[PDB]
RNA sequence: CAAUCGCGAGGGGCUCCAAGCGGUCGCCGGCGAGCACCACCCCAGCCCCGCGCCGCCCCCA
């Protein structure tokens, strides 16, 4: 519960560990305040958050370095929360127990290996059943290979017509399904239980489109019941659709956005919601305080927070918690911080 | 034929002279089970407990069990005929040239379909369902039946009339069977590759190269690890896409659109503030 | 001395249906260099070779009645409009080309639109409706048009050439449904249904090795009937999946047709090995027949 | 409608907005209808595309006389925001042209994206 | 790098020498980078294919 024109926002003390590389991925664990940070240099990190602990607040639980892969995005798997899957460039990636330690290596998307040379670009469903891979061929279009991770095998394919293959994808809450960012300006909003494209609708006036987030309560159940979706381009715009008003199944192929949000001027990187659905954090990396923050349903962006002197650094990742009381900020230097939310 | 526990770390094998069980996690074998020869099946028990069911060639009923030695003492020999084939299901079916359950050519096996019940039976060209190329092995999955038949050549049929061709053996098969959620058909072969069916968009991936020795696989209670029976005298636990061996077992409203609510018409002149009210109101 | 088109007169009494074949020498011959040939019913029969006349044939002359002709270039599709008639027919430079069929005459009418590359040649067309069109190109993408308006639906492109070598994927027959969906037979051996509301893919069925030449539906929309640059004919039954693959041919399989009447439902192949080729549809019911 | 040479969505559309992007980063581009028209009139002008997403039509539709005029191709985008934050401009550009050099890529750009153009008209 | 093996310009009568250059097995050899040798587009070039001019050779004249 937070109005819309000014947040309570304060700065919780800093994560003690600072990566030789820039953070790829930040990922709040969905049960318990746990941090996972990943970055370019090998290694992972795992911090509790305490902030009246002692001697170093935000402690470190574990420290992995994996070896010779650069992590591009590490993530927990599930409600529950018990298998991170992370994955660099290269061309295999590893999911590990969080209940039985065990580190194994899915090197082999049956059949498919022709079609994925990394895997890097991956998100796994809120009900943690499946599991979508970027497959990196394009000429002219992008596919997106669906995984059982309950055995890590592929089962489906979600190819998209488009320029350059792929932006950025998000399950859909329910889990039934995708809605998948091209870079075109084409959205598609693709179903798993018949493995058909549902509809493909437009951006407004996107020339490439770069991310794509999802989220909110009490929206389409035929379209996975999440309310709120963001799209960001490549002018730095980060157009703001409700998905109720994609259905007039028939899905309008030129939409309106609930807003325009054009306050930052370059590439749109980032974009995320608080999982109760009243926050969308967006930013870039390609100026300092390139960091924005809205509240939901009333589409404002809040002014004041951040300002001058609120240290960020040229934004690579965010993450709410899983209370969404707790943002993180990693940087293109190494370091995370942390600011908690009241309301 | 081998088999795993409800809580899937214990593997089980039968050899041809004991019972031997294994832990999947950790080490080699666990309990070496007396069983004399003075072996047809062995499943588990299936409504209550998970004990075991072995039928010897001809008719000596073992229900025996781990966790335990008991059940070394208590056979039955109720049919007279050398026992072929054996099922169990929840009540026991064994098939003697025909069936005694609780007809033209030679019989090969005889498989069971679950708890609304159905039976499975298996000549050499006939295949017999009942509701309540040359064959060498065959499995299922209900939900209402599909029906996957290898065969002596590297056909293996599939069936949900008409069959599907899924020919890729240089011989035999010696093992077919359903994988899981049914997406995937996992097969074997004498040529030691583990051939994944995609059955999906219809392509294969496999497993090459091994020790000479693949018949009789079998998935696990998840969708998790498959386990192969090797002739090499060899099981192995394997994870899924490891393909590696886990076990080897030998109101927002900017202030100026109210600013325009006030700009016209000054003080006087002014519309009367109930309808400048219902200007601000209808802002809010 | 090769197949290049098969085409019969009906799909569906003493009703003369015959069987119109194209040699590769320039023939024609009809069953109880040339490169495409129609029918038209309401009955006349349409070719082309390479060049870019499409010439219409009188039978009992058995003399190439009514040349047509145009601008642009080469012909390397064409095929007439189902009823609630014309001709379309598109060539190497990106045209696809209306011709009028007003009641007898065969007339150059009109250029409806073009692809703004001319990199992309189109090779075969099929109509998933009465005024709208689905064309292969010579790029990955096959695409769709409308004729009332002459306008360029979705592009529903392909992938890359993944087996090695070439990067396109060169989608060499297009054929569609009577439930509403579009089979393209591409490159690269794979054959993949297209949804037809939402012109996306809907499934991907890899069976052949060698690039699929052609293929051909039922008349139900039971059976799918694929021919590839291998020796290998494939049929497909429900989505789907395939039943089995029989070498019938002996070089690859060029052009497919088939028929489901008169208690005679049978399909027919040529290719290059200068022997045409009939199957039934029932294809667990008999043996099959060839014919030189 | 009016939009007679209207640009097809199928990639044509995107070839022409991203060329739009690449004129703006080289400053080759003049912007809006008017800034549009002198450059037509004065005939620095080596392509024009407008936007047929215009709420009354008739206020661009006066640029196509002079541009049959000047003998410069013109082609119709069906959003003017989609050519507006393909120039760069955070308001709704309704009607751009963009001229040329002596030497640049941009400039052989235009002459295979006039060549399109002309595959049009 | 270490063991090992091969060919052979060039010169001399199947043999002889040699400039050189590669392969295999071990490297508790080290260095570098991992989508991307890709997507979008444009300008050329190798090759293969089309169509018409010349350069030459012809035969009558």
């Amino acid at each position: 519960k937070l109005r819309p024109e000014t947040i309570d926002i304060q700065r919780t003390r800093d994560i003690p560990d600072t990566h030789k590389a820039a953070i790829s991925s930040l990922a709040f664990h969905p049960r318990y305040p746990i941090l996972l940070s990943s970055s370019t240099s090998s290694i992972m990190y795992l911090h509790k958050l305490d902030a009246s602990a002692y001697p170093t607040p935000n402690p470190l639980l574990t420290s992995v370095h994996v070896k010779r892969t650069d992590l591009r995005r590490a993530a927990f798997v599930g409600p529950d929360g018990g298998e991170i899957i992370f994955a660099g460039r290269r061309r295999y990636f590893h999911c590990w127990n969080l209940s039985s330690g065990l580190v194994k290596k899915v090197s082999k998307i049956q059949g498919h290996q022709k079609e994925q040379r990394t895997m890097e670009r991956f998100r796994v469903s809120p009900c943690g059943r499946y599991m979508a891979l970027v497959a990196s061929d394009k000429k002219g279009g992008g596919m997106l290979n669906i995984i059982n991770v309950g055995t890590m095998q592929w089962i489906a394919q979600a190819r998209i017509d488009g320029r350059h293959g792929v932006a950025d994808f998000a399950w859909w809450s329910d889990g039934n399904g995708l809605t998948i960012a091209g870079r075109d300006g084409q959205v598609t909003e693709w179903s798993m239980i018949t493995r058909r494209t549902v509809g493909i609708w437009r951006d407004e006036g996107s020339i490439g489109g770069t991310v794509m987030a999802l989220g909110g309560r009490n929206g389409p159940a035929e379209l996975g019941g999440d309310r709120w979706v963001a799209i960001g381009s490549n002018s730095g715009i980060l157009n703001v659709y409700d998905r109720n008003d994609l259905i007039e199944i028939r899905i309008k192929k030129y939409p309106t956005p609930t807003r325009v949000f054009e306050q930052l001027t370059t590439s749109i990187s980032v974009v995320a919601f608080s999982p109760d659905g009243q926050l969308l954090a967006f930013g870039s990396q390609h100026k300092k305080d390139a960091l924005r923050l809205v509240h939901l349903p009333s589409c404002t962006v809040y002014r004041n927070w951040p300002t001058e002197q609120t240290p960020l650094g040229r934004v690579t990742a965010i993450a709410f918690s899983s209370k969404s009381d707790v943002l993180a900020v990693g940087n293109d230097v190494g370091r995370v911080r942390l600011w908690e939310i009241r309301g | 034929d081998p088999i795993f526990s409800q809580d899937e770390r214990h593997l089980i094998i039968t050899y041809n002279t004991s019972i031997q069980v294994y832990s999947t996690e950790d080490s080699l074998l666990v309990r070496r089970i007396a069983l004399p020869l003075t072996i047809v099946s062995s499943a588990l028990s299936k409504s209550n407990p998970d004990y075991l069911w072995v039928a010897c060639s001809d008719g000596r009923i073992w229900h025996i069990n781990w966790t335990s030695g008991e059940g070394v003492d208590t056979p039955s020999t109720i049919d007279t005929k050398k026992l072929l084939d054996m099922a169990v299901d929840a009540v026991l079916l064994t098939l003697n040239a025909q069936i005694i359950a609780y007809y033209d050519e030679s019989p090969q096996s005889l498989r069971s379909v679950a708890g609304g019940r159905a039976i499975v039976a298996a000549a050499k060209e006939a295949l017999h369902i009942g509701i309540l190329d040359i064959i060498s092995t065959f499995d299922i999955r209900p939900i209402d039946i599909d029906v996957a038949v290898g065969g002596a050549r590297g056909a293996i049929y599939v069936y949900s009339i008409q069959p599907r061709k899924y020919h890729w053996h240089r011989r035999a098969v010696h093992s077919v069977k359903w994988s899981g959620d049914g997406n995937y058909l996992i097969s074997g072969g004498y040529e030691t590759v583990l051939v994944l069916w995609q059955l999906d968009t219809g392509r294969v991936d496999f497993l090459p190269h091994l020790s000479a020795a693949i018949e009789n696989i079998v998935v696990s209670p998840k969708g998790s690890a498959y386990a192969l029976h090797l002739d090499d005298n060899s099981a192995m636990v394997l994870s899924t896409a490891e393909m590696k061996p886990s076990m080897y077992v030998s109101v927002v409203v900017a202030p100026q659109r109210l600013a325009e609510i006030f700009n016209a018409a000054p003080a006087f002149a002014m519309p009367p503030i109930e309808d400048v009210f219902y200007q601000v109101a209808s802002l809010f | 001395s090769a197949i290049n088109a098969v085409a019969f007169t009906h799909s569906a009494k003493n009703i003369q249906v015959r069987l119109a074949i194209g040699r590769a020498n320039g023939d024609i011959e009809i069953w109880n260099s040339v490169d495409g040939l129609v029918w038209v019913t309401d009955s006349r029969l349409f070719s082309i070779g390479y060049t870019t006349t499409i010439t219409e044939w009188d039978l009992e002359k058995a003399r190439a009645k009514k040349h047509a002709s145009g601008q642009h270039g080469e012909i390397w599709c064409f095929g007439v409009q189902p009823l609630p008639r014309k001709l379309v027919a598109g060539t190497v430079d990106g045209n696809l080309v209306l011709y009028s069929i007003e009641d007898g005459d065969l007339k150059f009418q009109k250029t409806l639109t073009r692809t703004p590359s001319k990199k992309t040649k189109f090779v075969s067309i099929a109509f998933q409706s009465h005024n709208i069109v689905i064309v292969g190109c010579s790029n990955s993408t096959i695409c769709a048009y409308d004729v009332r308006t002459g306008t360029m639906l979705r592009q529903m492109t392909l992938g890359t050439d993944l087996t090695g070598g070439s990067k396109n994927i060169i989608v060499w027959a297009v054929k569609c449904l009577p439930n509403g969906d579009i089979v393209s037979g591409d490159s690269t051996g794979q054959v993949c249904i297209w949804d037809g509301k939402t012109y996306t893919q809907a499934q991907r069925i890899q069976s052949h090795t060698q690039d699929v030449l052609c293929l051909s539906v039922s008349a139900d929309g039971s059976k799918i009937i694929s021919g590839g640059m291998d020796r290998r004919t494939a049929v497909y039954e429900p989505r789907w999946s395939k039943v089995f693959h029989r070498r019938y041919h002996q070089h690859d399989v060029k052009a497919m047709a088939s028929f489901e009447g008169k208690g005679m439902s049978v399909v027919v192949s040529g290719g290059s090995d200068a022997s045409p080729i009939v199957l039934p549809l029932r294809a667990l019911g008999k043996e099959f027949h060839r014919t030189l | 409608s009016a939009a007679w040479p209207k640009a097809e969505d199928p990639a044509l559309v995107q070839e022409l907005l991203d060329c739009v992007q690449q004129a703006s980063h080289y400053r080759q581009l003049k912007k809006g209808a008017n800034e549009t028209t002198k450059s037509v009139n004065r005939g620095t002008s080596e392509l024009v595309i407008l936007a047929a997403d215009t709420q009354p039509l008739s206020i661009v539709l006066h640029i196509p006389l002079i541009c049959e005029e000047k003998n410069v191709p013109y082609v119709y985008v069906p959003s003017k925001v989609a050519l507006g934050r393909a120039c760069g401009v955070s308001r709704a550009v309704i009607a751009v042209s963009l001229t040329s050099n002596e030497a640049s890529d941009l400039n052989s750009k235009i002459r295979a994206l006039r060549d399109k153009v002309e595959r049009l008209a």
